């Protein structure tokens, strides 16, 4: 089995995700939604139709009393048309942002860090451990993101499923999925990627770096202790690949909402902080 | 500063 101390680490990230992922998007209210309705910046316009391309979503509000409202987004043309359900999206993006940064608080090894770096570390894994999160939620069967009430649909396109997979969120999303985990490797995926001894304007590398080591081992261990299907050899090696390849995703999507808060700025205070947006 | 430029997630991390 694991030491005792992993034993317990697996405990304290558990009751953190616990008492700070609201999985049924209950407290998710208030939120926007779409209405009833020259060179350089032409090419850039060019770049966010590309950004925004193929994270296109279908969102579906079932109600209480048993009422669908459902809002099918608008086929690319024009302008503006492209950007009418970003507000709503920040709002999201914002509700899952306070959450995570409510995870990282209750977290014991992260509060015994100078401020500094924990602003660092958020900083530089917000969007990270978002996406592991929805990733619970996620439906590769449907390609569809169930968070309570509303759900996020995937809109066919070009080329399709192989057309899809040639975006890295996309895949992401399906291929982690594949993998099947159980909610301790996920939270010990999030823990992973907040103690990433190697983001900008960490201070103390040398703790931090200790500290993603314990809890990788504790993945590792846990693996063995709980999959010793010589199926689930490589597991562990499948999610660091998954992880690394999240960072990745992670630093292009920063450039890409950039590019969009440029042409069309929406991103809410709380995202800019985390983003950077310079203004 | 790196804690000035992050008001309200600072904000938040003290509760
Ligand atoms: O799987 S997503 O993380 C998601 C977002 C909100 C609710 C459920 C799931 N992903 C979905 C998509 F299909 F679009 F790819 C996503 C990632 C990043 C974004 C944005 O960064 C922002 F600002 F809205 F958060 C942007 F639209 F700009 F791309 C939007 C959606």
């Amino acid at each position: 089995g694991l030491t005792e101390e992993q034993r317990m680490m697996i405990r304290e990230l558990m009751d953190a995700q616990m008492k700070t992922f609201d999985t049924t998007f209950s407290h998710f209210k208030n939120f926007r939604l779409p209405g009833v309705l020259s060179r350089e910046e032409a090419a850039k316009w060019s770049q966010v139709r590309k950004d925004l391309c193929s994270l296109k979503v279908s969102l579906q509000l079932r109600g209480e009393d048993g009422s669908v409202w459902n809002y099918k987004p608008p086929a690319d043309s024009g302008g503006k048309e492209i950007f009418s359900l970003l507000p709503h999206m920040a709002d999201m993006s914002t509700y899952m942002f306070k959450g995570i940064i409510s995870f990282a608080k209750v977290i014991s090894y992260f509060r015994d860090l100078p401020i500094e770096d924990q602003i660092s570390l958020l900083k530089g894994a917000a969007f990270e451990l978002s996406q592991l999160r929805f990733n619970t939620v996620f439906n590769a069967e449907t390609g569809t993101w169930e968070c309570g009430r509303l759900s996020y649909c995937l809109e066919d396109t070009a080329g399709g499923f192989q057309q899809l997979l040639l975006e890295p969120m996309l895949k992401f999303h399906y291929m982690l999925k594949k993998l099947q985990l159980h909610e301790e490797e996920y939270v010990l995926m999030q823990a992973i990627s907040l103690f990433s001894p190697d983001r900008p304007g960490v201070l103390q590398h040398r703790v931090v770096d200790q500290l993603q080591e314990q809890f990788a081992i504790t993945l590792k261990s846990y693996i063995e202790c709980n999959r010793p299907q010589p199926a689930h050899r490589f597991l562990f090696l499948k999610i660091m690949a998954m992880l690394t390849e999240l960072r990745s995703i992670n630093a292009q999507h920063t450039q890409r909402l950039l590019r969009i808060q440029d042409i069309h700025p929406f991103a809410t205070p709380l995202m800019q902080e985390l983003f950077g947006i310079t203004g | 500063s790196l804690t000035e430029r992050h008001k309200i997630l600072h904000r938040l991390l003290q509760e």
